[PDB]
């Protein structure tokens, strides 16, 4: 005729935000982006 | 999709009241201007989901023009809590650039819950972004802001407190002639024939919600359907379940005061008592207090206790709390003296509501310093019987019956004028009782004319109207095999 | 590699509730569904695990030629908020342009749990853009959702609504006219097999889902192979034998849960109790075989039968063979084994069985020796007795409070009947008084039909001749003479 109470507890995150490794940025440097549309680029040569 | 006012009806009553509300400050905004006070800015509705919540504010905001901004509850409150107080910010940001515009949300219950022991959510960071957007903004800009929830008690208070959330409406259940409206609405489609019937197709209902109109129509046209390789209705509520399905609102049974019979002494005095201050209050404020609330019914086992519990349930038409015998759980120590309270409060949120209970008169054997007790039960919820009968109020006026089958074991504190005190015996059915009661029940049955039920009362003298049931039960289940040797030759 | 048209057994009788939600949208939309009606599009098929929807569904999209689907509950949605919300969105629009078509989904209870102590809000995101989604498609979409479980009641009650999902269709176990056809598709792959037929194998595998019959086609082959080792193929025409062993190393699917199924006894297993049978076959086979002739008089029939006698005869016995007849479900509770041990520790475990009775009905419940609650009314005035008259009035009130059009029924069978209880020999919840004695003298050959049926002397003079010399023979001490045998006869045969 009786009862049992508990009760509990919790903890609830802790965080770094570690990310950006250094091959991937070098990867990310060496690319194209887009030019709008008359935005040639060009070449060149010389020096024979 | 383009929905009007003339789809839903029922809260007609609160359907002119929230078109002062929100349509009055948004076409006329120079009326608060020349009376001075600023125009109200929320207004949230609740209720049993299924009523209509969501197609309420949409039927409101096509028939304005205005702009219809909506964030959902458990949609922009899943995220982890960083867009959320974004998504608030653009929420009014945007309705100010397009005034005049309504904000309408859902489901405000999983935004905003109240703060209890079970602590460990985040239960921060979005309702108080909600806090300080609120409270600015009213500049006479043409902008309200529409809550609606499920459990309109679960909301934090610090919202329904002013100037946020202060004007509330009730959308519940509709009435039968509520129900009868919507069933014309929902069937103009549909090519019935004649033989299908709307004021009796709404009253055999008798708790339906307006989600289940849309669903009971399309069950009983399916069966239509399938005929092809029209009272397909009553067909459809034997297959179908009703919502609210196992709450403590159920209706099944529509017995009236017309299908029992007898006891004149309890007809009359039950419609003193419990009809007279829900129907005519003007009297009874002048003439000392309102409410007879308690009320006590014994006598021999079978003498007709629940039967006329549902019969005044369905005559004024107002919910009943079926609470049993032993439904005071006893899982623990303290929350057997808390969950009988809860229940009270429901019936002054529903008022005014019948409750029923069954013998939980136990102060008589909770003597003063003994040995011989239970752990905290059956002892101390009469002391939580002795303080929460009486918490009555003047805007509720709330009646509770009880019917026992032993009047030698009623406590000396429950016979009390701020308790139970009405206590009525209830008789056996007398020579004139058996025909009235007895005839009233066979109504449904299709029998010859030539029985003639003075026998049976003349044949019964001292038997109890249950076992009279028994009678006619025994006379239709040799009936039914009496139908049953009729078709196989 | 596809499925045929049908390829299950057992379930042709009800396979045509899911078929005919498919093609009256689309090969009759002008003459059937142009009234004025919306068409359906969210089921629900469930049962238990292992009766084969995730198939079902691909057997109607063979026969249809409709598109198919395919998404599992705890696969898409384990990936991110945003990567499950790009493939459910490329799925129905996907699904648009190629109509018809059937989007499958299955586990709805691991993404739609209830809300009584399941905290946190992770689960509310997913299912708000499944009803979201479900909305805008009403002109020409042929699209039905099918949505797979395994319990009813674990699903929300929210996605039960007018247009999200109103279809609850429950394929069933099947009997044995049911998985002959199981049996019959495992084995045409087989060379060779017995000169048996295998119906006499599956009458006594009644509780076995048609997943494991699978199996054990398999589970016999190998040891096909073990017992050897056309020059090595002769060995796989399957033997009886090898079935009862792969019966005798069966892992039943009913034995990893508990047992409900319907037992295999029948009425000519006893001898005698014959005005009890003619009583037993109105109150509760006469709803469920006639439903429509109690609501012609519109009146129920009685809800409730009680027995009393002495423990000798077979009034608790022969109880399961009235709910096996119509295929009902059998739950026996005894009065002496729940109790209240702690303090109000017996109501709740009295109405926690009263919503699974009606769910999966017909079922009944045998509520049997009620001399431990039915005898305190006013006796007992101790402690216990204060606890008597709180546990008494909980069954006592469900007796009349629960669904009686649901064809659940209560049946008592009590001995000492002096000192019951006066509120329920009331009428509506037991008052067929039937008292059952122990059986007629005469009726006393016909016990013995069967568990025996080979015997080379042919008795039944003399069985009769001490069933005749008094009237203080038992029910089942009679039945005990041929219980014996092995201790008279099979004891003294068996040395050679
Ligand atoms: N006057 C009315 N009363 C009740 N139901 C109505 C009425 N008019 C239409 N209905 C039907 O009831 C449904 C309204 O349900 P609704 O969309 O509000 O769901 P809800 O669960 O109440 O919304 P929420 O998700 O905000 O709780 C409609 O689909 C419509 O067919
Ligand atoms: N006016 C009446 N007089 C006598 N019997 C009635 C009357 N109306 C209905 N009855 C029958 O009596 C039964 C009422 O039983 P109920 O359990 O509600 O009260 P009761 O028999 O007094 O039970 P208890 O003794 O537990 O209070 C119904 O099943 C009904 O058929
Ligand atoms: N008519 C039938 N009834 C029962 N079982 C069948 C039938 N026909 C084939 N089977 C066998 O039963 C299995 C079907 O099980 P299934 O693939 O549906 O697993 P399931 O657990 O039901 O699916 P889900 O993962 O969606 O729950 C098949 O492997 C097949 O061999
Ligand atoms: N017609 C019958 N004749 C003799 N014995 C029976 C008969 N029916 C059942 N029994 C025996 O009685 C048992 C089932 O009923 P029983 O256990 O006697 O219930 P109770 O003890 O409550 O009377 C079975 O084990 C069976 O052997």
């Amino acid at each position: 005729q009786i009862f049992v109470k508990t009760l509990t507890g919790k903890t609830i995150t802790l965080e770094v935000e570690s990310s950006d490794t250094i091959d991937n940025v070098k990867s990310k440097i060496q690319d194209k982006e887009g030019i709008p549309p008359d935005q040639q680029r060009l070449i060149f040569a010389g020096k024979q | 999709n383009e929905v009007g006012y003339d789809d839903i009806g029922g809260c007609r009553k609160q359907m002119a009241q929230i078109r002062e509300m929100v349509e009055l400050p948004l076409r006329h905004p120079q009326l608060f201007k020349a009376i001075g006070i600023k125009p109200p800015r929320g207004v949230l509705m609740y209720g049993p989901p299924g009523t209509g919540k969501t197609l309420m504010a949409r039927a409101v905001a096509n028939e304005t023009g205005a702009f219809f901004f909506l964030i959902n509850g458990p949609e922009v409150m899943s995220k982890m809590a960083g867009e959320s107080e974004s998504n608030l910010r653009k929420a009014f940001e945007e309705a100010e650039k397009n005034a005049p515009a309504i904000i309408f949300i859902d489901e405000i219950d999983s935004i905003a819950p109240k703060r209890d022991k079970t602590n460990g959510e985040v239960e921060r960071r979005v309702v108080s972004q909600l806090l300080t957007l609120m409270d600015g903004m009213k500049a006479r800009s043409n902008v309200v802001v529409i809550a609606a929830t499920n459990r309109p008690n679960s909301i934090d208070p610090a919202l329904r407190r002013f100037g946020r959330f202060d004007r509330e409406v009730d959308i519940g259940i509709p009435d039968a002639t509520g129900r009868l409206e919507v069933l014309r609405i929902h069937t103009k489609n549909m090519k019935l024939a004649d033989d299908v019937d709307l004021e009796a197709l709404a009253a055999e209902t008798h708790g339906y919600v307006g989600a289940d109109i849309a669903s009971l129509c399309s069950e009983a046209a399916m069966q239509q359907i399938r005929e092809k390789m029209m009272d397909n209705f009553r067909f459809a509520l034997g297959n179908s379940n009703p919502s609210a399905l196992r709450e403590t609102v159920v209706e099944s049974v529509n017995v009236t005061w017309d299908d029992v019979g007898g006891l004149d002494e309890i007809k009359e005095e039950l419609k003193e008592t419990v009809e007279y201050p829900v129907l005519h209050p003007d009297q009874y404020t002048k003439f000392g207090l309102s409410p007879s609330k308690g009320v006590l019914f014994y006598g021999p086992p079978g003498t007709g206790k629940t039967l006329l519990a549902k019969a005044v349930a369905t005559e004024v038409s107002a919910n009943f709390i079926s609470v049993k015998g032993p439904e005071l759980l006893s899982m623990w120590y303290g929350e057997s003296e808390s969950n009988i309270r809860d229940i009270f409060d429901k019936a002054r949120a529903a008022a005014p509501t019948v409750v029923f209970l069954d013998q939980l008169d136990s102060i008589a054997k909770a003597r003063g310093g003994s040995l011989g007790d239970a752990g905290g039960a059956s002892d101390r919820v009469v002391n939580q019987l002795l303080t929460e009968m009486d918490g009555m109020n003047a805007k509720k006026n709330v009646f509770v019956i009880g019917a026992t089958n032993r009047p030698d074991q009623i406590d000396p504190a429950i016979l009390r004028p701020g308790r139970l005190d009405q206590l009525i015996y209830v008789p056996l059915p007398d020579e004139n009782a058996r025909l009235s009661i007895l005839n009233a029940q066979l109504r449904k049955t299709p029998l010859e004319p030539g029985l003639e039920l003075t026998a049976i009362a003349k044949a019964t003298q001292g038997f109890s109207g249950a076992d009279l049931l028994y009678i006619v039960q025994r006379a239709a289940k040799y009936a039914i095999k009496d139908s049953i040797e009729a078709h196989r030759q």
